[PDB]
């Protein structure tokens, strides 16, 4: 008669490493890496994304005449936008700050369009003749739906002075611009004063900006440039706008309503009609591990990223052959 | 292992044992079986179930990368951001690789001295009523029979009476 | 007749956490972790700290009449600033790379203020007059100390062209700035000259200022604006000025005796009649522990910074009931 | 633990040795008491306080947050010097917490190997001249009187004399 | 060491045995000598080896500095520069620091479990066989031949034989 | 009789340490801690690295003739320059964003110095006159080789329009400057006119810069500066040039023919007549060690760095006295 002392033996195969050994056959595993995903964009908690498709943020922002798609977008959790967009500045030229403005809109979740200063209340220059073959739109010549490229009326240009006060409770992103022409020509053709400036004032703000002129290489058949500038108008602040010429006036403004959690994400894919809590550039997570190796950028209640391959814990003891 | 029972003394486990991770063969002229040792299995899947969760609790706060863009003439910085977000990641990438490595060693040896002790609290009982044979197991002297032997599985093997 | 084998036990209810086990209670342990702070902003070493108050480090250097207080102040361990200091820019404009100023002071513990260009040297000009009801001092209209606002001297601002030269040992801290007039009449009406500018020289510099002019809010009741610069004078080095206006002119400069170990804390805390080896913005650390909680920006001999509500370490043995 | 010395088979420590972590009680016609064994308490006092060096010095060199500012639009630099500081931070917690948490379990398994070994040392002398009783005590099979006593404690436990 | 072996009741290497970590040294009327387990030194061998090259390439993935350079109105974001370089070093290097105390620690004490294995291995085989001395030693109460001895280190040491 | 259980002991003296305990001495070791290099400046894999020795980089791609050593360098592994090289900038100035260059320069291994605008073609303008004693070439006045200054033919200086289109496969570095001059009598004796520019434009390049006029002290000599810019000027893309005088005109430019890993090594070292894998700022590594602690930055196949003195592993057991 006898009695042993032994331990559990299964038919498992699963496999852990260790410091002193590796593929050791344990009884029993847990696996806390996820290594999956569905390669979508999906809405995050049912709040759909802004996929700008093949607009860019500033095609988008100062009113590409391609991108009447993001006219008036509602409510979004994230942004998507390709890698080399497109439909970008129509006409070609600069957007002064742009990445700090792009950072500013990870702290953006919806914006409020408003028109601040009509297109019907120049009634000194000509406001409908602002256009460009750079920016067509169903085959005939455009221009940035929410700026306004005034030029001279019968053969004057007199000196703009307008101000908006803004009243709203929100603050305001306000856009403008200025056109840099080809020759000395051109400047008098358009605006008459050869020499001109725009001078842009804010409680903070001091800006006086001149037109640069020089001999350009042609981008989508155009020498001269547009250089646009921004700024954030605090409630209760007035902007102030004075100029001889080469002035891309607001028209329209965005309010920003919702400020939280946001991102603009880097990625080819378009909308996958798909629901997740936890969203990356090449896909989405639906996961209850600790830890994922997909992508290092990601946006929601996610698990932590790693870069291995394999992350597995012995939780049965060493399994007999 | 560390404790020379797992794959050690016991040469290997036993397909026969379902119901718990370490225990008990008798065997006597009425029969014999396997009996999982309730306490001393609990008291494992305690330990690393609070492991496991230590585990993943302890990795909770960790690095999150954001996006930021840089212009043409920022590559500096860019560059600066690069290194900064890869640097976190290699960190955190070796954090939990290392302790996945370190807490399976552990966990392992754990086993290997549960079962350990499982046999020596059953060799301080028996003492010089049955032969150790060497192999995880005991031959008593006299006859046990299922009485007998669950008192040994009790902890209540009454020496003197034998 | 027996022998026995066994441990200590004590009425101990210190516990530890491990992997495996929370809460074990131990015969002994040993707490790592330093929990408690005074709460109060102290001398560091014997040296005590410099405490802005209401003031500005611009309100301070440029010599905001309000900041008296800062006339001429001795060493210190390290500076104390309010989040949003009230007596800051009394008139309202710019203070150019001021990050990188603040940045240079705390690498900084002691100014020795000097005068480098008279008031009373200034001949062709009115220097007595460069007041403003933005900058009160008991009542009366006043102006940054350390700066002199010049203007016209019957009907004339004749080209101002003035160099000092750095005969100290020391690295000289030059301020200086130029005004922002509201409209043209105002220019004519302060400098006479339509068309001005500054330029400011050195070994290094070369920099020419142009003022700017626009419509803008009133802040402090000022539609005009002052940007001030500063650059850093090294000895033997000449710093050369010439000007058609709007040149607001050093008198006094700071010479930079003492570099060493320093920083700028942000606090809403007062001056505690005390005294510490190690500081932060919340209150005075004294401890042998090896790690602290109470955050994170510290000056002197201190713990390092972690996380943890709890750090103890069992010394003894798991004690029993 | 590990080693099943400390809350294993032996059930519970003693309130009435005072003057050491591990040792020895005594009961004969002359009486009984305890005796706190000076080596091994010794040892496992330079080896705890060396660990708590140890870790207090490895933890030497680390991070120092610096204070650094940056204008409104300076947002992007701004966020990458906020994600630096609170990355090491986290790094650092990390370390401090798992540190402290690893240490400890190798702390109390320390000292359930000191009671362990002590225990087989003194098993080891005795051999067949006491009755292993299972619980952490050796009856004795001769009159063990407080030189034969202290002779155990020595080492110097003369077998052949019984 | 935890296991008690080492330095512990087998109280000094032996300078004879050049061979092997652990093994046998055998003494009767035909003369005596040293002879290394093979078994359990490769064991040895084989994990103290996989440990090594566990380190070395955990730590493969780490950290590389590059150089910037900054004018003179560029402090902040050259300081950030720097604590971020100067950060990530201090982390590697306590990283590493740390794992070689660890795993020494872990691999003396690894020697120590191998070696109280090996005796227990032996001590299971013999029994009652021979006398258990306390100093890692077994005196036979019968005559122990070579072939005797061979049987020991064998693991085929009949016990009914004798 | 009797059969004994036992360890290896040997006549070893190699310690390692533990957490509860220093210096133990075992049997066996491994260090794993590279201590030692060469002390010199190595090719790497054969391909030896660009010494610059007394010039800096701006020296180098301008062309000071101090630096013709450096006239047309071949490939190199990488680059070392000292902290204050003294062939820098010979004429005093700025170069503009410097810091962004030098990185710019890592990645590339090879330039390819190729002409663009030939200093004969320059027939209305005086090319040969543009020298000075603060750039001497063997007793005499000279210039930054690759660029040249143009001044005014039999008194007057014509506006200059010049256009290079980049015929190359590869991105070709530009190189251009301004010269600031002392005084309004010096503008006009160099280039006559009173008020100048030079507008330079390309793709995506909108500039145009105006001298700036100060008193300024002597460096080298001269009260006079030279601020130099540069862009990358894609194949396929055209730079345009306008300037009424001041232009310091480009004559040689590089072409970018390999990109490849390289870094700029701060160093006071020449070059050794040696050959490595692994360099370092200090010197070479040799070594199969998995970490070293020469120094941070490296180049090549290295170890990884630690700040660590000392690092072994123990393989054997505890050794016996
Ligand atoms: C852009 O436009 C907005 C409005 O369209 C401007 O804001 C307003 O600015 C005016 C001055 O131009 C201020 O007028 C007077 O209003 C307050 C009213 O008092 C309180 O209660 C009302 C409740 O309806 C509330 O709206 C106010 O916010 C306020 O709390 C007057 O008390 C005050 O008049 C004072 O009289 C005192 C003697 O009685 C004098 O000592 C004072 O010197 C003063 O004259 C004031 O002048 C509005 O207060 C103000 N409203 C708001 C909501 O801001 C805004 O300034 C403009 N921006 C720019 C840049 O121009
Ligand atoms: C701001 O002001 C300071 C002084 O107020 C200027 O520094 C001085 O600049 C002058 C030139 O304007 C130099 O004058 C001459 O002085 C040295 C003296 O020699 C040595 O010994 C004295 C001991 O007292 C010491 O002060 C000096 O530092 C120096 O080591 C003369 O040797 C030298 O004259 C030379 O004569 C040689 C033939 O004998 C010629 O070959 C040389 O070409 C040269 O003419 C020199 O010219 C001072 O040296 C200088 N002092 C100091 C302390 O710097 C400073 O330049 C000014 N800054 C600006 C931007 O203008
Ligand atoms: C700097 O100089 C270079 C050349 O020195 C400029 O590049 C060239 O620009 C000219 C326009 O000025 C283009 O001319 C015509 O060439 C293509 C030829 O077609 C293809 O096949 C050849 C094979 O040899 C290849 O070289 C080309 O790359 C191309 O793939 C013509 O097809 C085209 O003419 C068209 O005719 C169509 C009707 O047949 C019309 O609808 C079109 O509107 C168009 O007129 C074209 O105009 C060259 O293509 C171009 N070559 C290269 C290699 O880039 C460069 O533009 C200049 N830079 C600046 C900034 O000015
Ligand atoms: C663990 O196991 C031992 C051995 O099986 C237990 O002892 C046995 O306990 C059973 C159940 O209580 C006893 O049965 C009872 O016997 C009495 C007297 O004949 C009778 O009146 C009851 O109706 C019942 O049948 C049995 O006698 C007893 N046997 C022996 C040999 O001791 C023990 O109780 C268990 N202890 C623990 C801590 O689990
Ligand atoms: C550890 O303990 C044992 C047992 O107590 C020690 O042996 C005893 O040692 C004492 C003190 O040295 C001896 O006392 C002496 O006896 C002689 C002869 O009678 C006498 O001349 C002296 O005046 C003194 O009284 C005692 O005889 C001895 N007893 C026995 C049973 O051995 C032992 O020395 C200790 N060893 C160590 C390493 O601590
Ligand atoms: C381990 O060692 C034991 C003891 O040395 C081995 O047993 C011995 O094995 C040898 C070699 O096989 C035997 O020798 C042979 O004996 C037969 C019969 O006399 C003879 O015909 C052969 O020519 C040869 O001499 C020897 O008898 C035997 N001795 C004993 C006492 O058992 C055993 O084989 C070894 N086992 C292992 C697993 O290594
Ligand atoms: C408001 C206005 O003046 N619109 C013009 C525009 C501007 O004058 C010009 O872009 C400013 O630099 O020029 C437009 O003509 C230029 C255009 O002409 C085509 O024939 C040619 O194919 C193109 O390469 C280009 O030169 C324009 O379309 O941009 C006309 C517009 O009405
Ligand atoms: C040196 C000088 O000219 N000081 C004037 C000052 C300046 O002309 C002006 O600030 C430059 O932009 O203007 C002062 O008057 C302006 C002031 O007038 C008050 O009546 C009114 O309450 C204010 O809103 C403001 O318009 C000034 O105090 O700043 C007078 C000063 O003497
Ligand atoms: C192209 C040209 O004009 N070269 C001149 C040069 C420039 O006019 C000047 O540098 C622009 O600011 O000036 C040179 O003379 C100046 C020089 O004169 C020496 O006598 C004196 O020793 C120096 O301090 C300095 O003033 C020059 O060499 O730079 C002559 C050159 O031909
Ligand atoms: C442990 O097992 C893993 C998984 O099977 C092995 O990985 C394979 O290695 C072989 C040979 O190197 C390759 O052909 C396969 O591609 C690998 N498969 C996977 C899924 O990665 C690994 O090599 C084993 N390691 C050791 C030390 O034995
Ligand atoms: C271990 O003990 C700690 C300290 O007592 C426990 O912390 C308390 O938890 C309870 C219930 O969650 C709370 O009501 C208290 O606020 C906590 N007190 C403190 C001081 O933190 C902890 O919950 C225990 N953990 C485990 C696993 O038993
Ligand atoms: C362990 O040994 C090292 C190496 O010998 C000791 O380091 C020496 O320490 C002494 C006294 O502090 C100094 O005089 C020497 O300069 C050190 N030598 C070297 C090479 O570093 C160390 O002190 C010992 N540590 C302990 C705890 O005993
Ligand atoms: C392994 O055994 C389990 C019993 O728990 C059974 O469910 C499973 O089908 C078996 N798998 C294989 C491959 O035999
Ligand atoms: C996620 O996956 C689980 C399976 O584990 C599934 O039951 C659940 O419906 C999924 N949730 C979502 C939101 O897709
Ligand atoms: C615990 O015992 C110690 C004796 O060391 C004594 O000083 C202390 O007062 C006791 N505390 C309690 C709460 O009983
Ligand atoms: C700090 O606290 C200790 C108590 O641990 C006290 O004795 C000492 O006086 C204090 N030192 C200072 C500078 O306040
Ligand atoms: C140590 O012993 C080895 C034998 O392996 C021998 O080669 C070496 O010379 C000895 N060294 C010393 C210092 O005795
Ligand atoms: C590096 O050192 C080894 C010695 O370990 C030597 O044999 C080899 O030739 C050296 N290689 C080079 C490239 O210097």
């Amino acid at each position: 008669d006898q009695i042993c002392i032994g331990y559990h033996a299964n038919n498992s195969t699963e496999q852990v490493d260790t410091i002193m050994e590796k593929n050791v056959t344990v009884t029993h595993a847990q696996d806390i890496l996820e290594k999956t995903h569905n390669g979508k964009l999906c809405d995050l908690d049912g709040v759909k994304p802004l996929i700008l498709r093949d607009c860019s943020v500033a095609g988008w922002l100062l009113g590409n005449p391609m991108c009447d798609e993001f006219i008036n977008v509602p409510e979004w959790s994230y942004i998507v936008e390709k890698a080399n967009p497109v439909n970008d500045l129509c006409y070609p030229g600069d957007f002064n700050d742009y990445e700090e403005l792009k950072h500013l809109l990870s702290r953006i979740n919806h914006f409020e369009k408003i028109q601040i200063i009509p297109k019907s209340s120049w009634s000194s220059h000509e406001a409908s003749l602002g256009v460009s073959s750079a920016c067509p739109y169903q085959g005939k010549s455009s221009f940035f739906r929410n700026v306004v490229w005034l030029i001279k009326k019968n053969s004057t240009y007199p000196t703009i002075k307008r101000s908006y006060n803004n009243t709203n409770q929100e603050d305001l992103l306000v856009l403008w611009g200025i056109h840099h022409p080809k020759d000395a020509a051109e400047q008098t053709k358009l605006y008459q004063n050869p020499t001109t400036y725009i001078s842009v004032g804010t409680s903070t703000l001091n800006q006086r900006l001149v037109p640069r002129i020089a001999t350009r290489s042609k981008v989508n058949g155009q020498s001269g440039r547009m250089e646009f500038f921004w700024t954030i108008l605090k409630p209760n602040d007035a902007i102030n706008f004075e100029s001889n010429g080469n002035f891309i006036a607001p028209e329209y403004a965005y309010k920003i309503v919702k400020k939280g959690d946001s991102t603009i994400m880097k990625s080819e894919l378009e909308y996958g009609n798909c629901n997740t809590k936890c969203q990356t550039p090449m896909g989405a997570i639906n996961s209850s591990m600790p830890f994922h190796n997909i992508h290092p950028l990601t946006i929601g209640e996610c698990p932590k990223y790693v870069k291995s391959n394999r992350l597995v814990l012995a939780t049965g003891l060493r399994n007999s052959p | 292992g560390l404790f020379g029972a797992i794959a050690g003394f016991i040469e290997g486990g036993w397909q026969g044992m379902v119901d718990g991770w370490y225990g008990y063969h008798h065997s006597n002229e009425q029969g014999s079986g396997y009996a999982a040792d309730k306490e001393s299995t609990q008291k494992a899947i305690d330990g690393v179930t609070n492991k496991v969760n230590s585990i993943i609790d302890k990795m909770n706060t960790q690095f999150e990368a954001v996006g930021r863009e840089f212009n043409n003439l920022e590559r500096r910085i860019e560059n600066l951001n690069k290194k900064m977000e890869d640097g976190f990641l290699d960190v955190w990438t070796y954090n939990a690789e290392l302790l996945v490595l370190m807490e399976n060693e552990r966990t392992l040896d754990f086993h290997d001295s549960n079962v350990k002790n499982l046999y020596d609290k059953v060799r301080l009982q028996l003492r010089d009523n049955a032969k150790e044979l060497g192999n995880g197991c005991f031959e008593f002297y006299h006859k046990c029979d299922n009485e007998c032997m669950e008192s040994v599985r009790n902890g209540t093997y009454d020496y003197p009476q034998y």
